[PDB]
């Protein structure tokens, strides 16, 4: 019962991937706009609402793909608490994209299976 | 120094309190 | 005769509260002037160890024993 | 520390905590005003 | 400023008078009726010696 | 027991001032060790 | 028959049987006769039990070359933790006896009984009509076992810190516990030493003194019963050489001059005694140590002198080394 | 050898049980 | 092996139901 | 009266206040001043030795720990953003605690000794069924109220310090708790032993708002019933009805409370953030682990590809269940849950390959801080074990905690047995 109305719906694959795409375009926009600094607030802001809304679950950590993401929402996270108001290397922009990547094979994989 | 005055003054109130009481009878 | 009477009498009060102090200004004194540590032959908190020497004072012989301490206390150990 | 416009109450507060136990000191006190019942 | 410290003070010397005060007030059964007012008007001194100190903390 | 008579040597006088002098000059050595500053 | 519901009850709260089975008695025999029965069979027969997870074992039982003294009931794996482990959770009889499953089925149904037992004692004296207070008195061993079998392994971590079964196995244990805690400078466990050798002490003088006094005692005999005239002679003088001793040490501390506040002080010092240190082995189940002093004499040179703690410390430090297979890289530890 | 030894003092010492119990004097 | 729980369990019951209902039993 | 023939003595003074219902008001509520001025006095004591750049639990704080939980005076990361709530919250609890002395004094040396020849609506007696239900029913319905106001500062005046956001943990406003009894009470149906835990196994703030909506509402209801019901008729042949019976009723509950308060400090994490208070007991130990397996493989070679001499395990090893696990003594602990540690897990545990490129700063640095500063304490505040020399010192606030709250809860497990003694003795009568 009862999600926030703040974008999602109870079956997670499908609001998984659409904030996995919102934040892919999100951390590949330029820093040379205005609104980056106010795009960081939503970022963050829809990290955290969907994080606490989807730690709960127990039978989701016996997956593969929860697990990965997480360690990708930790990553940007952390940079982001390590650095407010400077961007991040495109380093971790690779291996943030790298597990999004495998986190998407996961989904659709598991989605059969 | 004036800051060590009220800690002498309340550490001396105790027996104010029942010397005043045993004197006007509020207590025998 | 209860305890409680005699020393809430007179008697006890005249000498006993001239005495007691001096017995506890006595040891107070006893220990203020340094002496504690003359008459009981217990060193001073500077003292314990000499200069030369890092190692303690032990003893070794019983007869023998008074010289080998006026030994080690005149090296200052 | 405290605010330094209530800073002068550093000595205060190191005896704020333990007036409670004083007050049981002083009910002990109040017996023996009385005498005892 | 002044008038922060004189609050403080005053509230800090006022209470202690107090302290004393109002047990005593309700304690001794000669002339209760004369020491009732004092302490009323005591109580509402000290209430509002805590709220201008109070008020007057967030500009000092 | 004692007669209350009680002259100046009395068994109860003695055992209660072989209990007496030795400790106030004890306690009153204790007290000056508290402030040696080591 | 009466329909056996009416029968067994009577038969269950009959104080005519010739030994009581109440209704928490009902609890205890299965409970007790189970921990019993596993307890010998484990004793003399459970092969040896891996204790520290790396497949080394220690073997406490009698036939595989133990004696009296040296054998015990060895607790349960480091790897299982503070984890409920039934004989069902485990996938083979071997591999439930190789993790040491029966030393936890003895413990939980020793402590079940005991405590029932207590009931046991409440009940029954509850029937004849008596003040039921020989139950409190007995809560004090009873609160000194849950404190070392289920609290301390609890505040640990794991029933690897448990107590074994058996008589060597108790001795390691507490060698073991003063070296980590320092069980001897806790005043709680100062308070336990204290109550039972004044127990002991105040046994042997209320014994001694009553003996003495006795005369002849004699009670009425019938053939089924006993009679109603309770006869008793004892002597009835003292001097006043157990006046100033017992006389006016006892009067001014019981609080009463009533020959009852007696045996009312005569239980109520071990008691409170055995719950004191009952409370200290739980509290440093928390890691609340008892006073260890290191350097508190230094002379104005700036050398150390040392006193007797200093020497504890040494001894303790000698013991906890030993203790320490894990790794010679540990620097400030447990839990 | 010595195991047959233990159980059999442990098993007299459980009989014994049974004998205080079951069997007392009869006090009269 | 699960005969065992059950056992187990089922004994268990039989026991702890006679004596609550032994306490309502007078 | 005012001396001996009542039947008590003077240590027992107390005991005459039991027929003396004004007097009775007044002791509680002049004893209930106490309480809120200690609270006041304690917190202004400790920000007087507080450092608002050093830990809260090197230092012994015990109760702004309290304060920093419900968001106030903390920003992201965990840290002091200024002192000025503590301060507020001190005086606050400070100056009520006068009022609250002042009602005391009066009830207590002037007020009436009877209160049911005053009123009604005040009056009670302790065998009059109607009235004390009534209170009962009031106090109800104002802690129920209580309970909804927590829920009123998670949503509304600015959340809780949520110790599982992604940054390391920060304060976060709760929007949407869970109302499902399904996990609400399901809690309580696990067992205590572990490999789960029995309510002190609780780990997000969406659990602790909505069990608090169960609990208030359901605490103003049966508040609703207790004034407009009367007991009824197997209820009042079940119990004494008398008026110390039911102090002794409360401290039956007081005692078991206790001893599972001293689980929630212990091992509970989610409501006792780690960041305030020190390391728990099994964190301590994980993070020492988890710190060495990175020196040693960042300099040296791997250990979780190699066995030592120990025949299982070197550094991780599986457990009893097929799961890799930290080895060592520290093989007891793999239930544990943490913010900086699961990051580091996958499906199957911990895989060497995201300890060695997934380790952000704050988890590494908190982590070796945390392992410096293992729970341990002594009664003269020394640092490490009872062996240890004067070099450090620390006592884990938890610690403390822990060990007073049972020693106390033991001690109410006594007087409860004494007060029941005590009013079964007088009702039972035997020659009334
Ligand atoms: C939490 C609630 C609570 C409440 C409200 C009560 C209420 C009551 N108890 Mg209490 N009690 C409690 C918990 C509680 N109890 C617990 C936890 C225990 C176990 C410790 C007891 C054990 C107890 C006993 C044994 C007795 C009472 C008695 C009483 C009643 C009579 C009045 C009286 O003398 O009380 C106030 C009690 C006293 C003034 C007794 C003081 C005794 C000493 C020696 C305490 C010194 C403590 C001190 C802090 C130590 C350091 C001092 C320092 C200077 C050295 C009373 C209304 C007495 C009674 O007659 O009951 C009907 C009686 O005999 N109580
Ligand atoms: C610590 C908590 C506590 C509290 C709240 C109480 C409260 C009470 N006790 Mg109790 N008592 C306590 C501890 C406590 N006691 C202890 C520790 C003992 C052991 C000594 C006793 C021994 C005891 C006896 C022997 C008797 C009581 C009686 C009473 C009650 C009747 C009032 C009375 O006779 O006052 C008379 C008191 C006075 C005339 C002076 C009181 C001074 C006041 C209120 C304030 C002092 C502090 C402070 C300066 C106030 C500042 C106020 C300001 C901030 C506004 C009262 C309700 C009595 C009773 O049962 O009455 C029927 C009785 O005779 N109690
Ligand atoms: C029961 C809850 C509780 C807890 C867990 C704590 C915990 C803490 N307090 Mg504290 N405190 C409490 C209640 C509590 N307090 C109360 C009710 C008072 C007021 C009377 C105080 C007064 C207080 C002061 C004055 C100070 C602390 C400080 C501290 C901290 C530092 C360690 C220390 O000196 O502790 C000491 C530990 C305690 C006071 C806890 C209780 C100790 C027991 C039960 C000792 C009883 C001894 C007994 C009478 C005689 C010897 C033993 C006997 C068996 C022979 C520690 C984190 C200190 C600090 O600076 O903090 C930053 C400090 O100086 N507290
Ligand atoms: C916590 C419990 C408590 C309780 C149950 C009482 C009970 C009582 N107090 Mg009180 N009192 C308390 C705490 C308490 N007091 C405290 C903390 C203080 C210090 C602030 C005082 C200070 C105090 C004084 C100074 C006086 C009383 C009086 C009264 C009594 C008269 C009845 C009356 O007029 O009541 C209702 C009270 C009023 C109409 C007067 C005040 C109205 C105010 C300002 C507040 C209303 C509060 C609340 C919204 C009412 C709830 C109603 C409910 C049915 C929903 C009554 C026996 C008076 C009395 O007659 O004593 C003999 C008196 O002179 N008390
Ligand atoms: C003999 C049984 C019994 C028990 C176990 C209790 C226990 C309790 N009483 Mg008490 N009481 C009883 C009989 C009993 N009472 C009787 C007959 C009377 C006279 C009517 C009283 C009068 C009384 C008074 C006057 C007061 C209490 C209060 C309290 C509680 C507060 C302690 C606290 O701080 O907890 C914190 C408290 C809670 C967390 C309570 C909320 C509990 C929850 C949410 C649900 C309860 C669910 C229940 C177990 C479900 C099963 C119901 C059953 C029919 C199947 C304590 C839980 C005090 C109070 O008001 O507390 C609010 C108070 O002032 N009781
Ligand atoms: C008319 C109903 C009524 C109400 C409202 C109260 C209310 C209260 N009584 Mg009570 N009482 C009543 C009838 C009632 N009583 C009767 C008939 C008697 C018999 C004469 C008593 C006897 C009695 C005694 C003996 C005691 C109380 C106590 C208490 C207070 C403590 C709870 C607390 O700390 O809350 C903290 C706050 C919350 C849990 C939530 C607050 C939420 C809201 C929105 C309300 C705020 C207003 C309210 C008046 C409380 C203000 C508290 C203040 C410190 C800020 C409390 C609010 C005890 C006490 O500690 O009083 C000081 C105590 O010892 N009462
Ligand atoms: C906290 C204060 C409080 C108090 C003192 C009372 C007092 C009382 N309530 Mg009450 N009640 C309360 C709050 C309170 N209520 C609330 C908030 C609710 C709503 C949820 C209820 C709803 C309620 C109902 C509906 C009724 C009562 C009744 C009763 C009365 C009879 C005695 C009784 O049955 O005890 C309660 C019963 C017990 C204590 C016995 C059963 C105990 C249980 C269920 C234990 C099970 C243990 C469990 C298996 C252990 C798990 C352990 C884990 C580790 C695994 C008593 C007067 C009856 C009455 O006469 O009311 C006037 C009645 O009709 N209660
Ligand atoms: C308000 C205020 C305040 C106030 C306070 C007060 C309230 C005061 C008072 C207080 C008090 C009120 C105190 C008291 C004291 C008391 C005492 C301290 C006493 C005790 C006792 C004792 C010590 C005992 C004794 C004895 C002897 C001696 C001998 C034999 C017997 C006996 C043991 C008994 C202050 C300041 C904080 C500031 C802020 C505010
Ligand atoms: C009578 C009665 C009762 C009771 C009640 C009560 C219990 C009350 C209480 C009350 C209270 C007890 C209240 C409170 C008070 C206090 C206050 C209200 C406070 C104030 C303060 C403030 C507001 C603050 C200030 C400040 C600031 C602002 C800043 C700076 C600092 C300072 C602190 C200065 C009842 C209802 C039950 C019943 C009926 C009757
Ligand atoms: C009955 C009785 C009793 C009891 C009593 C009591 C329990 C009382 C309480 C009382 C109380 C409970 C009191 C309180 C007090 C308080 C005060 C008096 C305070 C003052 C202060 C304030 C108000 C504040 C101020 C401030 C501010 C505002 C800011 C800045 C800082 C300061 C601190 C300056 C006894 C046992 C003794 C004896 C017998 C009888
Ligand atoms: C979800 C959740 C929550 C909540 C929880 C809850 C809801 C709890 C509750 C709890 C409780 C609420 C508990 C308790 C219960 C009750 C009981 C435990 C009872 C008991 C009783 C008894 C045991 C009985 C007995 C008896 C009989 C049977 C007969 C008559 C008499 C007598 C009374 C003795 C929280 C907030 C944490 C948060 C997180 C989540
Ligand atoms: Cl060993
Ligand atoms: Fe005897
Ligand atoms: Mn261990």
């Amino acid at each position: 019962c009862a999600n926030v109305p703040t974008g999602l719906t109870g079956n997670f694959r499908e609001d998984t991937l659409a904030l996995i795409s919102s934040l892919r375009e999100a951390i590949a926009l330029p820093e040379n706009d205005p609104n980056k600094k106010a795009a960081q607030a939503e970022a963050r802001k829809k990290l955290n609402d969907f994080f606490a809304l989807y730690r709960r679950d127990d039978s989701l950590r016996s997956l593969s793909s929860f697990m990965t993401m997480q360690t990708a929402l930790n990553s940007l996270a952390g940079h982001y608490s390590s650095y407010p108001n400077r961007p991040l290397p495109e380093k971790l922009k690779a291996r943030l994209e790298q597990e999004f990547k495998q986190v998407e094979l996961a989904l659709d994989r598991e989605a059969k299976s | 120094i004036a800051q060590l005055t009220m800690i002498a003054m309340i550490g001396i109130a105790g027996p104010m309190i029942i010397f005043l009481l045993a004197v006007r009878r509020g207590n025998l | 005769r209860p305890f409680s009477d005699i020393i809430t009498s007179v008697r006890y009060w005249v000498i006993h509260s001239i005495t007691i102090p001096a017995l506890f200004i006595a040891g107070w004194l006893f220990v203020s002037t340094g002496l504690a540590y003359d008459v009981f032959g217990t060193p001073r908190p500077d003292s314990y160890y000499a200069q030369e020497q890092r190692s303690i004072p032990l003893v070794t012989d019983r007869f023998e024993a008074k010289q080998q301490v006026e030994t080690f206390l005149e090296q200052l150990k | 520390k405290l605010p330094e416009a209530y800073a002068i109450f550093d000595p205060l507060v190191d005896v704020l905590p333990v007036i409670p136990v004083l007050f049981l000191a002083l009910a002990f006190v109040w017996q023996a005003a009385v005498g005892f019942r | 400023t002044i008038l922060f410290q004189l609050a403080l003070a005053a509230l800090v010397i006022l209470s202690f008078v107090m302290v004393i005060g109002v047990p005593v007030a309700y304690a001794s059964p000669q002339d209760w009726d004369r020491s009732k007012q004092l302490i009323f008007l005591g109580s509402g001194l000290w209430i509002a010696l805590v709220l201008v100190v109070g008020v007057l903390n967030f500009f000092v | 027991q004692e007669p209350v008579s009680y002259p100046i040597f009395t068994v109860r006088w003695v055992a209660v001032h072989t209990l007496a002098v030795p400790t106030i000059f004890f306690l009153g050595a204790i007290a000056a060790m508290q402030f040696i500053q080591r | 028959s009466a329909n056996l519901w009416e029968r067994f009850c009577n038969w269950v709260t009959s104080t005519d049987n010739r030994l009581y089975v109440g209704w928490f008695g009902v609890i205890m025999i299965p409970t007790l006769l189970a921990a019993t029965i596993c307890f010998v069979i484990a004793f003399i027969a459970a092969p040896p039990v891996d204790i520290d997870g790396i497949r080394e074992p220690v073997s406490g039982s009698l036939l595989y070359g133990n004696n009296i003294i040296t054998g015990a009931v060895v607790p349960s794996s480091n790897a299982i933790g503070l984890h409920f482990y039934p004989i069902w959770e485990a996938a083979s009889l071997d591999e439930w006896l190789y993790n040491g499953g029966p030393y936890q089925l003895i413990i939980f149904h020793f402590l079940l009984g005991a405590s029932c037992y207590m009931g046991r004692q409440w009940e029954l004296s509850y029937r004849l009509g008596m003040r039921p207070w020989i139950c409190v008195a007995y809560s004090a061993p009873l609160a000194s076992a849950f404190a070392v079998f289920l609290i301390y392994p609890i505040g640990q971590g794991s029933f690897s810190d448990g107590m074994p079964l058996g008589i060597s196995g108790t001795f390691n244990f507490m060698i073991v516990f003063q070296a980590e805690h320092n069980i001897l400078m806790h005043p709680f466990h100062q308070l336990g030493v204290a109550g039972v050798f004044g127990g002991a002490l105040f046994c042997a003088m209320h014994g001694s003194l009553v003996t003495s006094s006795l005369i002849r005692e004699t009670t009425e005999t019938e053939s089924a019963n006993y009679g109603y005239k309770f006869g008793q002679e004892e002597e009835t003088y003292n001097i006043v050489a157990a006046h100033g001793y017992f006389g006016r040490l006892i009067f001014q501390y019981a609080s009463f001059n009533n020959s009852r506040s007696l045996h009312f002080f005569l239980a109520a010092w071990p008691v409170v005694g055995v719950w004191f240190t009952a409370l200290g082995i739980s509290t440093m189940a928390f890691n609340l140590n008892g006073f260890n002093f290191n350097h508190s004499v230094i002379d104005a040179k700036g050398n150390v002198i040392n006193t007797w703690a200093d020497i504890i410390n040494r001894a303790n430090l000698g013991m906890e080394v030993m203790h320490e297979r894990n790794a010679h890289n540990f620097p400030l530890d447990l839990a | 050898m010595e195991t047959i030894t233990y159980v059999f003092i442990f098993a007299c010492i459980i009989a014994l049980f049974f004998f205080a119990i079951f069997f007392r004097e009869p006090p009269r | 092996m699960e005969t065992l729980k059950i056992t187990v369990y089922i004994v268990v019951t039989f026991f702890v139901l006679l004596f609550v209902f032994g306490f309502l039993s007078g | 009266r005012d001396q001996e023939s009542s039947g008590f003595a003077w240590w027992a003074g107390n005991a005459r206040l039991i027929n003396l219902s004004g007097k009775l008001l007044g002791a509680h509520v002049a004893h209930a001043g106490l309480i809120v001025f200690w609270a006041g006095a304690m917190t202004l004591f400790e920000l007087a030795h507080f450092i608002p750049e050093k830990p809260m639990y090197e230092q012994g704080l015990i109760l702004i720990p309290h304060i920093a939980t419900l968001g106030w005076g903390v920003g992201p990361g965990g840290e002091v953003v200024d002192t000025f709530p503590f301060f507020v919250v001190g005086v606050v609890h400070l100056i009520s605690s006068a009022v609250l002395g002042f009602g005391g004094v009066y009830h207590a040396i002037r007020g009436p000794e009877t209160l049911e020849e005053y009123s009604s609506f005040f009056g009670y007696d302790w065998k009059d069924k109607n009235k004390m239900t009534t209170i009962l029913g009031f106090h109800l319905i104002v802690l129920g109220i209580g309970a909804l106001l927590l829920v009123a500062k998670a949503m509304f005046f600015g959340g809780l310090y949520d110790t599982w956001a992604p940054g390391g943990g920060d304060v976060r406003v709760i929007t949407n708790p869970t109302l499902d009894p399904r996990v609400i009470f399901g809690y309580l149906l696990k067992s205590p032993f572990g490999g789960e835990g029995w309510i002190v196994s609780v780990n997000n703030l969406e659990d602790v708002v909505g069990g608090h909506i169960w609990i208030g509402l359901i605490c103003i209801a049966g508040g609703i019933w207790h004034i407009l019901t009367t007991p009824f008729g197997w209820a009042r042949r079940a119990f004494i009805w008398s008026g110390e019976a039911y102090l002794s009723y409360s401290l039956g509950a007081l005692s078991m409370m206790g001893f599972i308060a001293t689980c929630f400090v212990w091992f509970n994490n989610t409501v006792y953030p780690s960041e305030f208070y020190g390391p728990t007991g099994p964190e301590a130990s994980q993070a020492q682990a988890m710190t060495f397996l990175i020196r040693d493989q960042k300099l040296g070679a791997n250990v979780g590809s190699a066995q030592g001499p120990t025949g299982l395990g070197k550094y991780l090893m599986r457990s009893p269940t097929g799961e890799i696990i930290f080895g060592g003594e520290t093989m007891r602990f793999w239930d544990f849950r943490g913010p900086w540690l699961e990051p580091l897990r996958g499906p199957n545990g911990l895989d060497l390959n995201k300890i060695k490129n997934d380790i952000q700063p704050w988890q590494e640095r908190r982590a070796a801080e945390y392992m410096t500063h293992a729970p341990l304490g002594s009664l003269n505040s020394v640092g490490g074990v009872a062996t240890e020399i004067n070099s450090v010192n620390f006592v884990s606030p938890r610690s403390w905690l822990a060990t007073s709250h049972f020693v106390l809860a033991f001690f109410f497990l006594v007087g409860h047995l004494w007060h029941a003694g005590r009013a079964r003795a007088a009702a039972a009568g035997f020659e009334k």
